[PDB]
RNA sequence: GGUUGCGGCCAUAUCUACCAGAAAGCACCGUUUCCCGUCCGAUCAACUGUAGUUAAGCUGGUAAGAGCCUGACCGAGUAGUGUAGUGGGUGACCAUACGCGAAACUCAGGUGCUGCAAUCU
RNA sequence: GAGAACAGAAAUCUCCAGUAGAACAAAAGGGUAAAAGCCCCCUUGAUUUUGAUUUUCAGUGUGAAUACAAACCAUGAAAGU
RNA sequence: AAGCUCGUAUCAGUUUUAUGAGGUAAAGCGAAUGAUUAGAGGUUCCGGGGUCGAAAUGACCUUGACCUAUUCUCAAACUUUAAAUAUGUAAGAAGUCCUUGUUACUUAAUUGAACGUGGACAUUUGAAUGAAGAGCUUUUAGUGGGCCAUUUUUGGUAAGC
């Protein structure tokens, strides 16, 4: 059947790889800040590389999770930007799917060249309701398979509203 | 070493009587290649008891040879003659332990016929003497007595 | 510079195989352990003959080695390099001291000689199997092998077919009907246990109970 | 050279038991002790603080006092040619009651009914624990019941 | 599952479940294991637990011994307990968690002898205080805060059901910070807002909030109130009416029933299956290799 | 009998694929003024019990299912072992005597039991 | 395992599986999953008094440890530790 | 050696029954870890080679790696199982049961803990066998190079090592 077994999505994850820190990391922070609203986090490398210029720590980069309404807005001022049109490949078999785009002046925001331009990893997770128990403390436990979101169901729901296009085989 | 020392055969070629339960089959077990033993005929008890019979009284080994003898000793749990004693231990009473406990080891000379086998201390079974040999002890016996 | 093989012949010592604690140990001399051809159907070869022991001893690797080198040598140029299967049964697991030489019989722990198999009574070294035409001609490969090693060891003819765990009729039963398919140059047999699913997927050609 | 620690040797004494690892059930603290009880000594290598030395292992004695989280046991334990008394103090994880006790405790109850039960009868008791008995006789017919002779076979290989 | 997840034999077959009360993810053992256990010199002396629940709105009041065989609920009280008194609307509030842990405070004490003696605050300034023990004779009833799973947090409502079992006449242990008006950055408390929320004052200024800013809203949700006429203010009296109400007759009145234990029993093992005897679970495979096998 | 809060034993309870579930209880679920916590009211806190839902959670049933639990003169009185001999054998090793006696395999049967309290056609 | 600009085997973001196959200074072996591991929070019990106990044992010492008593404290809503 | 206090008394290099503890031998490896022979079947946008190619996140061969179900062989420093011999404790008067006092410990509480007062049931009073008895004290000798045999077993090719 069909009641609440919908299909919203659970949040919106935009991120910028950033091979270095300092002055490049604060613009693309920044950048991530008034896209999204909520002030941002960073994330310190995890080993070092030397051959990606990096040291163990070292505040590499920063992300933002955004979900509901506003997710939905950036989603959209960015699937703009992709022409509502993906690959088949961008869809994880689990559900979710995620696109990247270089500029970020693509999807409003003007340019200042005191902030550079960057570029976004665009992750979208989806989910159903009662996407709770397994993330709630009391009783966690785990969604039946005729409800775990699924590359398939989730193409067919991008294919509808969105009006897009999927490409590839 | 310890159950030989139990059943009171601390010297060789000397005998005694046991009652058979779990609890003492279990201690024949244990030292089967060093007595053998059977189970002893009427005949054989009697002359046991009469010939080499003798109790314990205040340690001290008395020989039997007069049914006042017992009484003095045995009389409490019935058992005034030798003959009595006889029946106490050979059917196994409701006294057996102080029937049996009263008359000394008994003190058997070597086989006089001999052991019959070439070796001694190979099982009955196995063409030795040691072990249990059922009614085939009295042969024995009444020639070591 | 190979110490003479009386010296290990038999099991004095605990295991002492190839290890953490060990790891300076050297190479095994029989490397190979299926000769002939080994990549053919149960169906192929029905008999099986048995090399088979007689005392808890220790083989060498290089006697081992050398008698399967002997045993494949002959049975193929006289009955044809793919007439039969010659599986070894005995892994060489078992590594040699030796105390080499100041100093006098202190510290005496050896280093690494060279490693052996250790045998029991009862136990297969060599197993081959052919069609029953060739028994002599195998038969008469593990005799040749015999010499190769030390303590007395018997040849036998396997109640079963080839190296399977099915004596020669009971095989058959199981062919002759239903639950036998093939694999590689082994065999899996229809399980009455489990997913019915897969049990009929798989082994098709049962299930009618004829033919 | 030689090493010999607290808890050498105990590789598979101090372990877990299988598929048996975890936080222990919540009875083992449950169980009251009080002074005079007596106590098997199985050692919980989950639980470290106020363990037993390994060699109490499997060793059986008498609780002579109780605090918070622990027992006081007594054991005779025997060096050269005689019986020492050892105090240990182990906690309520390493010990667990002694069965050895049931035994008797049951027979002293039970002995008290089959007394009484028979003073207001007529004497006629007789309860002190018997060995095994040899068998009495008995008769066993061949009716349904014919025997199978049998003969020792000869040899078969069959590898 | 994908394929190339999917649980070997070997897998499963040295696999240490854990619990079950643990599994079910309800059971935090290790909290269990330190309310539980009593002092071994203390002997059988029970241990026993304010044990504080929330279903998805309803709330739960057990007090509760420990049993070898199975813990012992000496008293249970629960918020749908709390027309009664008093209260048809908000049982998942603050207030009906204090009601509770009142109405299971005066109904223990009560079963327990200590009714008349320990009383506990009657006038509720809820100034920080603790059940005190009396001028010579009885201590009084000693009990613990079981939280469970419950997130300890400044000022949620698990806490509401303890300031209202202390306030009935238990001791119950606690510190304050907890209790919503414990100020952050400085360790000091202001009564004049856990008074309020004790009274419902924090759901109140919610209904008058609303009462000018948003007729919408105060309509979907806070209608009950509407159907009943009683608009903020009033809601004050409610709870200290209820109150009084509790700490006069917390007697517990069961359920009346209709239709017997019995009765439920018939009209259960209706929509209930039942097992296979082996020898029908012998005749579907038998009837399954006709079928699926022979070719149709 | 169900269900819930709290449990004891901690897989006969777990894993995998399906299906079925009244009534109540759980639950998913709505809201963001408040105490509270977040990169994100997802988690956590708070409010309503209203606006909605059996989809999932939860309960049970199915399967020559995996795992697991139990039994057996299934294997096997076998492997191993305590005791004995001026037993065999060049040895390696092996028979015999009085006792104790496994694991694998194989076959069958089974797939949570239940303590307190509250509630339900 | 599957997914996302530059981004490559290796950078960062997400989900699914995950009995511990990790981590817990060190050698190794025990032990640990709402922890004994990882992040965060507040601290000084690594403190004061003097007995008993376990190991090595002579049932001396030393080292190391254990459970109590008497204090003063830390943390937690709390049981507690 | 000297004795001393007691005596049916408590004693035991033994059994039995009840109840623990143990990871050796065996055993296992289509169970974990770690070794090890052999095929068979799958999987790569992806380790490398080759054919067609302008390339392909292209197809086809190819060999490797891994995954699946099988297969021969192993462990002092592996293990699910797990013996035999050995090993802890218990088999009453210092026992069991009723009544109801003491306290400063302890309980919500004369609750509980411990020690008690008053009462109740004798030798089939709580398995076997044995006992030229049992318990206790003081003081001092010699010794503190050892060797051998069966079974277990380490080193060494071995040894009357
Ligand atoms: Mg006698
Ligand atoms: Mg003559
Ligand atoms: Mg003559
Ligand atoms: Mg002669
Ligand atoms: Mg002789
Ligand atoms: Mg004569
Ligand atoms: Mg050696
Ligand atoms: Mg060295
Ligand atoms: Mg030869
Ligand atoms: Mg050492
Ligand atoms: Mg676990
Ligand atoms: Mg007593
Ligand atoms: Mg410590
Ligand atoms: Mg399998
Ligand atoms: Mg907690
Ligand atoms: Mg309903
Ligand atoms: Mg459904
Ligand atoms: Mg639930
Ligand atoms: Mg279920
Ligand atoms: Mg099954
Ligand atoms: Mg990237
Ligand atoms: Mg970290
Ligand atoms: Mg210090
Ligand atoms: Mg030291
Ligand atoms: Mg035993
Ligand atoms: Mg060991
Ligand atoms: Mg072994
Ligand atoms: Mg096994
Ligand atoms: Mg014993
Ligand atoms: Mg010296
Ligand atoms: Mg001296
Ligand atoms: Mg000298």
């Amino acid at each position: 059947q069909n009641p609440m077994r919908d299909l919203k999505i659970e949040k919106l994850v935009l991120n910028i790889s950033v091979g270095e820190s300092g002055d490049r990391l604060t613009r693309a922070s920044k950048v991530l800040e008034q896209l999204s609203g909520q002030t941002p986090v960073q994330s310190k490398a995890r080993y070092t590389v030397r051959t990606f210029g990096i040291r163990r720590n070292e505040k590499i980069a920063v992300h933002v999770t955004v979900r509901g309404p506003k997710a939905e807005e950036i989603l959209e001022r960015g699937l703009k930007v992709k022409e509502y049109q993906l690959r088949d490949r961008n869809f994880s078999a689990t559900g979710n799917f995620g696109f990247g785009i270089d500029e970020h002046i693509d999807l409003g925001i003007k340019y200042d060249p005191s902030i550079g331009i960057f570029g976004m990893d665009f992750y979208v997770v989806m989910n159903r309701p009662g996407a709770r128990v397994t993330r709630r403390k009391r009783c966690k436990g785990t969604v039946g398979n005729s409800h775990k979101t699924t590359k398939e169901d989730t193409v067919s729901w991008f294919k509808q509203k969105y009006d897009a296009d999927v490409l590839d085989k | 070493r310890k159950v030989l020392q139990l059943l009171r055969l601390t010297r060789i070629n000397s005998g005694t009587f046991v009652k058979v339960t779990k609890a003492t089959l279990e201690l024949l077990k244990l030292i089967e290649p060093y007595v053998a033993y059977g189970y002893p005929s009427y005949s054989t008890i009697r002359q046991l008891v009469y010939k080499r019979g003798f109790g314990k009284i205040n340690k001290q080994r008395v020989p039997l040879s007069d049914n006042a003898i017992i009484e003095a000793n045995l009389g409490k749990y019935g058992i005034l003659s030798i003959d009595d004693l006889i029946h106490e231990i050979i059917t196994v009473g409701p006294h057996f332990k102080q029937a049996n406990n009263f008359l000394w080891p008994f003190k058997l000379s070597n086989p006089s016929g001999g052991w019959g086998v070439p070796r001694k201390f190979k099982h009955f079974i196995q063409g030795g003497s040691f072990g249990n040999r059922e009614e085939f002890i009295n042969k024995l016996v009444k020639s070591m007595n | 510079a190979r110490r003479p093989a009386r010296c290990y012949r038999y099991q004095k010592n605990k295991p002492y195989p190839k290890s953490r604690y060990n790891r300076a140990v050297p190479d095994s001399k029989i490397r190979i352990y299926d000769l002939g051809k080994k990549k053919a159907t149960v169906d192929e070869f029905p008999l099986c003959v048995h090399l088979v022991s007689n005392e808890l001893e220790q083989l060498s690797s290089e006697a081992l080695e050398a008698a399967r080198i002997c045993a494949n040598k002959y049975m193929t140029t006289v009955s044809g390099r793919d007439a039969f299967h010659l599986r070894v049964r005995v892994h060489p697991f078992h590594v040699l001291r030796i105390n080499k030489m100041q100093q006098g019989m202190r510290g005496a722990w050896g280093k690494p000689h060279g490693l052996a198999a250790r045998v029991d009574i009862g136990q297969i070294i060599f197993s081959v199997r052919t069609k029953d035409s060739n028994k002599d001609v195998v038969v008469e490969g593990l005799r040749r092998a015999r010499y190769k090693f030390p303590g007395q060891q018997k040849i036998i003819l396997s109640k079963k077919w080839g190296f399977t765990n099915l004596d020669r009729p009971e095989y058959l039963k199981k062919r002759e009907a239903g639950e036998v398919k093939d694999d590689g140059a082994f065999v899996k047999f229809l399980s009455k246990k489990g997913s019915l699913e897969n049990n009929i997927r798989e082994f098709p050609e049962y299930f009618a109970a004829q033919a | 050279g030689k090493s010999h620690g607290y808890r050498s040797r105990t590789r598979y004494m101090f372990q877990r038991d299988f598929r048996k690892h975890g936080a222990v059930h919540l009875s083992t603290y449950l169980k009251v002790y009080k002074v005079g009880d007596i106590v098997d000594i199985k050692a919980n290598g989950s639980i470290q603080k106020g363990m037993p030395h390994k060699f109490y292992q499997g060793k059986t004695g008498v609780v002579y006092n109780v605090t918070k989280s622990s027992v006081g046991v007594i054991i005779n334990k025997m060096v050269g040619n005689r019986y020492l008394e050892k105090r240990l103090n182990l906690r309520v994880e390493h010990i667990k009651h002694s069965k050895c006790r049931q035994e008797f405790l049951e027979r002293v109850k039970a002995n008290a009914a089959k007394r009484a039960e028979a003073k207001a009868q007529g004497v006629a008791v007789q309860l002190k624990r018997q060995p095994a008995q040899p068998r009495e006789s008995r008769i066993v017919s061949t009716e349904g019941n014919v025997p199978q002779t049998l003969a020792p076979v000869p040899y078969e290989t069959f590898i | 599952a994908f394929q190339k997840d999917a649980k070997s034999s070997a897998y499963s077959s040295r696999f240490q479940t854990p619990f079950r009360r643990r599994r079910e993810g309800k059971t935090d053992y290790y909290q269990r294991k330190r309310l539980v256990t009593q002092h071994k010199a203390k002997y059988n002396t029970p241990k026993y637990r304010l044990v504080v629940r929330f279903t998805n709105k309803d709330i739960i009041c057990q007090i509760i011994s420990s049993t070898i065989t199975g813990d012992v609920v000496l008293a249970a009280a629960y918020s749908h307990e709390l027309p009664r008194y008093g209260i048809t609307h908000g049982l998942t509030n603050w207030a009906a968690a204090y009601a509770t842990g009142l109405l299971i405070a005066r109904r223990t004490l009560q079963k327990l002898g200590l009714d008349e003696t320990y009383k506990g605050v009657e006038e509720v300034e809820g100034e920080y205080e603790l059940t005190e023990a009396v001028e010579d004779g009885p201590r009084p009833f000693k009990v613990f805060l079981d939280i469970g799973l419950q997130r300890t947090t400044t000022g949620a409502r698990v806490f509401g059901a303890l300031k209202g079992a202390s306030d009935g006449g238990l001791y119950v242990p606690h510190s304050e910070n907890r209790f919503p008006g414990w100020d952050f950055e400085t360790e000091e408390i202001d009564p004049e807002l856990l008074r309020s929320y004790i009274f419902g004052g924090h759901v109140s200024q919610y209904m008058e909030e609303l009462a000018d800013d948003d007729e919408e809203r105060f309509s979907e949700l806070f209608k009950g109130y509407l159907a009943d006429d009683i608009d903020a203010d009033s809601l004050e009296d409610i709870y200290t009416s209820a109150h009084e109400a509790i700490r006069a007759d917390p007697a517990f009145k069961p359920t009346e029933k209709k239709f017997t234990k019995e009765q439920y029993a018939a009209e259960s093992k209706k929509y209930r299956q039942t097992k296979l005897s082996k020898e029908e679970r012998a005749a579907r495979v038998a009837a399954k290799i006709a079928a699926l096998a022979g070719q149709q």
